[PDB]
């Protein structure tokens, strides 16, 4: 879906970062919610 | 209350048609072989289906006039119509608007 | 054109220049304003369907009927054209004369009532000295096509729906008549040219909505129950709605007659209680401020276009208010709307008529003459 | 005894104010951006 | 002698507005599927056969609403020439029309109090 | 020049504006600000569709309000 | 037009074609003037035979079937269909699995009450927030689609 | 609004296999299929991802092996070769057969090259593979890809 | 026979519309029936809720042109959105037969393509809606997400734009009408509408 | 008869034929709903006839009351008494129908004789187009007592038709 040059693909709700409800106002590909398990292994 | 068995390729309609209306009669029942024209229906196989239908409605004497027995008659006639299509006496239409092969794809006989 | 602009006189004069009679030139002029008004009603029903499907989408945070034209502009036209292409059904013992005539009887007087509506002074089909009273009399023919469409189907729930729609459609004729009666008191007549002319004196202060604040409300609520709209119309009342047996062009007749009645009723709210064509500043004030005469043809053209824009602004505003109020109000059932018609709008219309008669007798310079 | 006439007009004006308020707040729905995922040009990504 | 002005367009617009559903239905009937060698003729009845007898109930509410419509429709058509000829008539005609309106207001109170304006 | 011909000229100019020019301007205004518009601006542009609707109907099979092809880069 | 007008009570069908979100049931009511005298509900237009299908299905291949009874809160059906061999064999569940089950079941209860609430406000006459209820139901759909893979029903979760 | 003539049938008779570029919103290319069918062709509209190994499905016999739902056996069904069975079961004076593939996407370049070469080899057979996308209906020959 | 379920050779049928005016009017006809496409508000099972998810605001139903209709007489399309049982099948054939002739069917979900998960051990599920109705577009997915349903609608629009206006005549019914007299006993109507007024609820 | 009086005579004869044909259809038709709709046809053609003889308010009153209210009431009562009665023809049908036809034709011949025989005092002055203003001046003049008595007539008619068409379940 992201490799069709006629579609602006939309992340639905569970991939919008941490305060976003609809995936229409997304500026440039902001990620899902936040950190991933390769971050707390570096944090703690 | 009109008693009927409407599936594809047969419509039973216990009653008689008058003009464009079927009036519910007790002691008769109609037959509407292929009301949507998926099959071709030359007159030999059409007479075969008519004779099989009259044999089926004669063998169904003495039972109730429920929709269950009408559905049984229509399903046996459906199996007969599919057997004629499988024997090669009946072809698919190919002038229709759908062409979805509701009684099996074309296939060669043995291999 | 030199002295003024009169397309009727110029057309009759230029058609007598070919060698025709005078009465024959008038007869050949006759279909042209009628064809223009049918064009106005047809673009009105297309605007009404488009505005209905777009404002309803904008309320529900959707996008309307896209991919049919640039915006959804060709969406009503296809919805017209498809209904021309669909076949007949004739529900199983239908009358086959009353069945086809029901839509015709319910939409012919609504089209015929477009003589009454002006888009400017003498920018109408006829003045018709009993104008709005003839509009009310012609709108009273609708619960005969309703009962015809209810009866001529061999099923019930449409006969019941037909009796229900006819009982709804006669419960709001009398408050409509009383609210028009107050304006006919204040205007000393029934012709819509004279009704607007008694408001196009001071621009916006002489509009009838300031002098009939409750008569405008009675007319608006009663005209929203004559058009089969809002609360007065998601499972149906019982199972069916008097037009559940109509399929092709006859359902298209019902469908376009509803929106043509909506556009006509919005135009008549604009004509009766607002200025029919008047700017909120009087036009002769601008004509004397410019210094140019009010009879030279370019000010005639500019004032005619300005009157058409004022008519269409107010008619659009009330079509917009109907499409907003379709999703604003709760849908009321049949008994609450008949109680609104008989127990609320009829006594408020009667007390409005009594107080506007008392106001015309007491203060006659403010309320007519 | 006008206790049911003034109550009648009070119910009428309370319904009129309710319709005016609901008409004001359905006019604040048109200003919101539509949430429509416009399918053939805005195919939403599956998870 | 016919002295009414504006009705030379009323007859022509009645003719053309009567022909526009006729022309719409004729243009529909020209380009349409002429089809259906089996039953076009079925009643709806929410998806199946006609259930429960082909009748509706006698209910006199259909009479009562049309009856009060007749009465107050006659009232309004009497009130129309009083209303348009009000600027040429004084306080006495207002008192006489007030007597008319008051008697039919008593008629409305009767139609309200007796259960004649009811559900439908 | 005759003044009847100039009245017919301003008639033709008003017809060309009402049917072709300002409907094209309204179309160029509606693929423009439509979501940035408020409720009152949406009512105003719906009025602009309402008033110039025969011109919008004439210009409707010639405008191509489809989204442009993406870059994928 | 063979509809006569009797004085006996009529019969209203309200058959299996419901033009709203009411399911498939007949509601043959009599209703003489307006008072509903009798009401025979005809049931079984979606009887597909899950009780006979279940006797020929393993529990790991009947979990895709059990979303289709209460198909607005689908996982509730899995919440008994999983819990029935769980309490015969005595298989314990983890605490994290139990809390994930509680979260999924309460989200399904919210979604079930939302799908009740839409048609209920549309039938009572509100009919404005019908299109605003499916928005939060789509939020729950996209929550279920991340974890379970599918939306409101076909979860093998 | 784009009154299209019969140039599409001429580009089809020229190239033999043309890739269509349809707007993805629906039916704006079926006017060309109806123009093509009005010139005497027989169009065979079928979905391309359902076909597998077009050398075997189009011109060869292929065992279908339909779904037994735990009840029947494997029960292989030998479907006839689609292009040659629809070409032999045709009028002898017809213009030919046209395979109208409605999903040109999710197919490989090898299958495109095979479809173009198949339209080139046997005489009356043309394909209108719909690779989709473009803002208007525009078509190219299936030459480069 | 060497071909088991054969197709048949047509009668060399061609319209041969060399006219460009009637071809453009055919384009207008196909675009008009294409861009309106009013479906029946028809449910019956799980899939209907995804169908209802098209009518909502997140995916828009109307932006292809189609508004749902209550009566089948105004319905242009029927999306069979759920399982067709042995009880629901005559009702479904009746509400398909009550539509005007340019009508279209979409077999939504696996329950109407083949009777998907009830195609094995069910005694009361019609295995596919094409055992009852001529189907235009088949739509897989057990709950097909609304993008898939308005993909099936896109393929239906591609189907509609191909239809010729001279080819109307495939919209027929082609009666055969074989009448036979039978000797079955009529039974009384078992289901009448008497539930609480039946004289068995009052006392044992 | 250039174009205006020709149109007036053509409209008069078309509406007269419509009144005659639809009134015969009100009487001589078996289906009573066809009579109940042809009655509205009669009333509409009579309103057109009133439009022809310079009575526009009375024509609008004819549309508003007879078509709008009286025909709607008649159709409602026709749907209320709608059954499938047999109506077996009595053997003495000649004594009713032939006597009724000869009485109607005798009254028509007598009325046609006195209409074509009487020297009516035709006016040469054109009538007033402003009918509703003179009718409103008449209602509070010469015709004031019937105007006030019509309210009491309507009140009594509403009272009696509410009483007789009621159910008194007590
Ligand atoms: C729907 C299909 C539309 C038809 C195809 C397109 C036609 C476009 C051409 C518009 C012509 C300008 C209309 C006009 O100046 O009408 C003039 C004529 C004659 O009117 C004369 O106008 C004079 C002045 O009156 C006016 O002024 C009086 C006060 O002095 C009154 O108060 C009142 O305002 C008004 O009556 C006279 O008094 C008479 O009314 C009358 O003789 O009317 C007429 O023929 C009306 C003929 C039909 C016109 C229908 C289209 C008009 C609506 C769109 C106009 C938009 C154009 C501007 C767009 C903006 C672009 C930037
Ligand atoms: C086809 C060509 C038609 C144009 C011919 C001009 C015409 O015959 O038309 C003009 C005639 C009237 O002609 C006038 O006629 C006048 C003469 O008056 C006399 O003649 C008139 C009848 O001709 C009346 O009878 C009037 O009472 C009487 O006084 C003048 O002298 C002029 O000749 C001339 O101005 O009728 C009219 O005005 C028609 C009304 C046009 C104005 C409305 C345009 C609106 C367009 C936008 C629609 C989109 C929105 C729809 C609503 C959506 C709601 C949400
Ligand atoms: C389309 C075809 C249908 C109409 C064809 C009529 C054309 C002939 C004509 O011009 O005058 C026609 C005449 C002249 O009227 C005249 O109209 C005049 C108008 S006025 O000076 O000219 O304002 C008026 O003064 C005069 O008294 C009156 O005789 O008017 C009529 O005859 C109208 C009769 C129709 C009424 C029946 C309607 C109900 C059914
Ligand atoms: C004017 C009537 C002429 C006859 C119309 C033929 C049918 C046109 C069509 O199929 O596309 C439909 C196009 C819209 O898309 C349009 O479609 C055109 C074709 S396209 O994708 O190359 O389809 C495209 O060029 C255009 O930009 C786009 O707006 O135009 C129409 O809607 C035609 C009907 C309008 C008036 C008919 C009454
Ligand atoms: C001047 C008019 C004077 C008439 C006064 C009559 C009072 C006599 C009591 C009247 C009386 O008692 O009987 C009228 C009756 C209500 O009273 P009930 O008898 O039902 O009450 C039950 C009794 O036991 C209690 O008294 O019928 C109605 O429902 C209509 C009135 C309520 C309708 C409420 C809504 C109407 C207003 C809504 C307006 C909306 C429009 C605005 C939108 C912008
Ligand atoms: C003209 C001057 C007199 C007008 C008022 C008449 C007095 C009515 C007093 C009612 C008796 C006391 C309560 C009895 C108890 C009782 O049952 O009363 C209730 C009565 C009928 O209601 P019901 O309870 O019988 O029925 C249930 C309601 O929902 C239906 O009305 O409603 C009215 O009061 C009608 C008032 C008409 C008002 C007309 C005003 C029109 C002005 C224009
Ligand atoms: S296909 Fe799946 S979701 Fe659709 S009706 Fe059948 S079981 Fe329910």
């Amino acid at each position: 879906v992201t490799q069709d040059p006629m579609v602006t693909p939309i992340r639905e709700f569970a991939y919008l970062p941490a305060g976003v409800m609809s995936g229409h106002d997304l500026p440039a590909g902001a990620q899902r919610a936040g950190e991933r398990p390769e971050a707390i292994a570096n944090t703690a | 209350m009109l008693l009927k068995s409407t599936t594809r390729h047969v419509h039973i309609y216990a009653g008689h048609v008058v003009d464009g209306e079927v009036h519910p009669d007790t002691e008769t029942l109609t037959l509407n072989v292929d009301p949507d024209n998926e099959l071709e229906w030359n007159e030999a196989a059409l007479a075969k289906v008519e004779a099989k239908f009259r044999e089926l409605v004669a063998n169904a004497a003495g039972e109730d006039l429920t929709e269950y027995n009408l559905r049984r008659i229509g399903s046996d006639l459906e199996h007969f119509i599919r057997s004629l299509l499988m024997q090669g006496e009946i072809g698919y239409n190919l002038n229709s608007r759908v062409r979805n092969y509701s009684l099996g794809i074309p296939r060669v006989n043995h291999s | 054109m030199e002295s003024g602009i009169d397309l009727q006189g110029q057309f009759i004069s230029a058609l007598q220049s070919l060698g025709l009679s005078h009465d024959l030139a008038k007869l050949l002029w006759l279909p042209l304003p009628m064809l223009m008004m049918l064009i106005v009603a047809t673009v009105g029903v297309l605007v009404a369907v488009w505005l209905e499907r777009k404002i309803s989408a904008a309320v529900q945070q959707r996008i309307g009927p896209e991919y049919i034209g640039p915006l959804g502009i060709l969406a009503p036209l296809a919805d017209g054209l498809k209904l021309i292409f669909k076949e007949d059904v004739l529900p199983a013992n239908s009358d086959r004369w009353l069945f086809t005539l029901g839509p015709a009887v319910v939409v012919i007087p609504v089209f015929l009532s477009y003589i009454i509506v002006p888009f400017g002074q003498n920018l109408l089909i006829s003045n018709l000295a009993m104008g709005v009273f003839l509009w009310i009399a012609l709108s009273s023919i609708a619960p005969i096509g309703l009962l015809m469409a209810g009866y001529a189907s061999n099923n019930k729930y449409s006969l019941l729906g037909g009796l229900r729609a006819a009982a709804q459609s006669i419960s709001y004729e009398i408050p409509l008549a009383l609210a028009v009666l107050a304006v006919a008191m204040m205007s000393n007549g029934l012709g819509t040219v004279e009704i607007v002319e008694q408001q196009s004196q001071y621009g916006i202060l002489s509009w009838n909505v300031w002098r009939q604040p409750i008569g405008f409300l009675v007319f608006w609520i009663a005209a929203l129950a004559e058009c089969e709209r809002l609360p007065f119309d998601a499972e149906e009342e019982l199972v069916a709605g008097y037009q559940t047996e109509y399929a092709g062009m006859k359902f298209a007749l019902f469908y376009l007659g509803a929106y043509v009645n909506l556009v006509l009723s919005a135009l008549l709210v604009s004509v009766l209680y607002f200025g029919g064509w008047s700017f909120p500043i009087p036009l002769e004030t601008i004509a004397n401020l410019l210094g140019v005469s009010e009879t030279n043809p370019f000010l005639q053209i500019a004032f005619a276009v300005l009157g058409i824009t004022m008519t269409l602004i107010k008619a659009y505003f009330f079509v917009f208010l109907a499409i907003l109020l379709r999703w604003t109000v709760p849908r009321v059932r049949i008994d609450q709307l008949l109680d609104l018609g008989w127990k609320f709008l009829l006594p408020v219309g009667l007390v409005n008529l009594l107080l506007t008669a008392g106001l015309k007798l007491a203060f006659p310079v403010a309320f007519g003459g | 005894f006008l206790n049911q006439i003034t109550n009648y007009a009070k119910e009428a004006v309370q319904s009129a104010k309710y319709i005016g308020q609901g008409l004001s707040v359905t006019f604040d729905h048109m200003r919101r951006r539509p949430i429509t995922v416009q399918y053939p040009y805005e195919k939403l990504i599956p998870s | 002698v016919f002295v009414l002005s504006g009705y030379e367009y009323f007859l022509g617009f009645l003719i053309i507005c009567s022909l526009v559903p006729v022309l719409a239905l004729a243009a529909s009937a020209l380009l349409r599927p002429k089809s259906g060698r089996m039953i076009r003729l079925t009643t709806y009845e929410s998806g199946m056969e006609p259930i429960g007898g082909a009748w509706i109930q006698f209910n006199v509410r259909y009479y009562m609403f049309a009856l009060v419509f007749v009465i107050f429709d006659v009232e309004t058509v009497f009130l129309y020439p009083w209303a348009v000829a009000f600027h040429q008539l004084g306080l006495l005609a207002f008192i006489e029309a007030l007597i008319f309106i008051a008697i039919l207001v008593v008629a409305l109170v009767y139609a309200w109090r007796k259960r004649a304006l009811e559900w439908s | 020049v005759s003044t009847e011909l100039l009245v017919l000229g301003v008639y033709g100019a008003l017809a060309g504006l009402y049917l072709l020019v300002v409907p094209a301007i309204v179309y160029a205004y509606l693929n423009a600000r439509w979501y940035v518009a408020s409720s009152f601006e949406r009512a105003f542009m719906y009025f602009l569709v309402t008033f110039f609707f025969p011109g919008l109907l004439l210009l409707a099979p010639f405008i191509n309000f489809r989204p442009q092809p993406r870059s994928l880069n | 037009p063979k509809i006569e007008t009797r004085t006996e009570p009529m019969v209203i069908n309200m058959g299996p074609h419901h033009p709203s979100m009411h399911g498939v049931l007949r509601l043959m009511v009599t209703l003489d003037g307006e008072d509903v005298i009798d009401c025979e509900p005809v049931i079984g237009y979606l009887h597909r035979g899950m009780e006979k299908i279940a006797e020929n299905r393993t529990n790991i291949m009947f979990i895709p079937y059990v979303s289709r009874w209460d198909y607005a809160a689908g996982m509730f059906n899995e919440a008994v269909t999983v819990n029935a061999p769980e309490k015969l064999a005595g298989i314990p569940v983890p605490k994290r699995a139990s809390y994930i089950r509680v979260i999924m079941l309460e989200l399904n209860r919210i979604a079930n009450h939302l799908l009740w609430l839409g048609p209920f406000l549309a039938d009572v006459g509100a009919q404005t927030p019908f299109f605003y209820i499916f928005r939060e139901r789509e939020y729950i759909y996209d929550l279920f689609e991340a974890a379970t893979g599918m939306r409101f029903i076909n979860n093998n979760y | 609004g784009l009154l299209a003539g019969y140039q599409f049938v001429k580009d089809l008779e020229s190239a033999g296999a043309l890739a269509l570029f349809v707007p993805p919103e629906g039916g704006f290319e079926g006017r060309y299929q109806r123009r093509l069918r009005s010139k005497g062709y027989t169009t065979l509209p079928m979905s391309a991802p359902g076909l597998g190994d077009l050398a075997a499905y189009l011109t060869q016999e292929h065992g279908i092996r339909p779904a037994h739902t735990g009840k029947e056996d494997i029960r292989v069904y030998f479907q006839p070769p689609l292009v040659t069975y629809h070409l032999e079961n045709l009028p002898p004076n017809a213009k030919g057969l046209v395979l109208w593939l409605i999903d040109g996407k999710r197919l490989s370049k090898q299958e495109f090259a095979y479809l173009a070469q198949l339209t080139q080899t046997l005489p009356k057979f043309k394909v209108v593979v719909e690779v989709g996308g473009d803002r208007v209906v525009r078509w190219e020959p299936l030459a480069d890809w | 026979p060497a071909i088991l379920n054969p197709i048949a050779r047509p009668e060399v049928p061609q319209e041969l519309a060399e006219n460009i005016i009637l071809t453009s009017l055919n384009d207008v006809y196909d675009w008009a029936r294409l861009s309106s496409l009013w479906p029946l508000m028809y449910g019956t099972a799980c899939c209907f809720i995804e169908f209802a998810a098209m009518i909502g605001s997140r995916f828009d139903f109307d932006r292809f042109g189609l508004v749902p209709r209550n009566s089948p007489r105004q319905a242009d399309l029927i999306i069979t959105s759920g399982t067709i049982t042995m009880k629901m099948a005559p009702a479904l054939v009746r509400l398909y037969e009550q539509m005007p002739s340019p009508k279209y069917v979409i077999a939504m979900g696996a329950c109407t393509i083949t009777g998907g998960m009830f195609s094995s051990d069910s005694y009361s599920a019609v295995r596919g809606v094409d055992k009852l109705i001529p189907v235009d577009v088949y739509l897989p997915g057990c709950p097909p997400r609304p993008e898939a349903i308005m993909d099936a609608i896109v393929k239906l629009r591609k189907k509609i734009a191909n239809e010729h206006i001279n080819e109307r005549g495939n919209l027929a019914q082609t009666h055969r009408l074989f009448t036979a007299k039978h000797k079955m006993k009529p039974v009384p109507p078992i289901l009448t509408g008497q539930y609480l007024n039946a004289p068995s609820r009052q006392a044992p | 008869m250039d174009l205006a009086t020709l149109t007036q005579t053509i409209t008069f004869f078309a509406l007269a034929a419509a009144v005659i044909i639809a009134a015969l259809g009100v009487v001589l038709l078996d289906n009573v709903v066809y009579s109940a709709f042809l009655l509205g046809g009669v009333f509409l053609s009579i309103a057109g006839l009133y439009i022809l003889m310079n009575a526009d308010f009375v024509s609008a009153a004819q549309i508003l009351i007879y078509v709008g209210a009286v025909n709607v009431l008649i159709l409602f009562a026709i749907m209320l008494v709608n059954k499938r009665e047999t109506y077996t023809p009595v053997p003495g049908r000649w004594l009713r129908q032939g006597g009724a036809a000869v009485v109607s034709l005798g009254v028509f011949a007598l009325l046609t004789k006195m209409i074509l025989q009487t020297p009516w005092q035709l006016s040469s002055v054109p009538p007033t187009p402003d009918s509703i203003t003179t009718i409103g001046q008449h209602f509070f003049s010469d015709f004031l007592l019937p105007f006030e008595l019509a309210s009491v007539l309507l009140l009594m008619a509403l009272i009696g038709a509410v009483v007789l068409a009621r159910r008194e379940l007590v």
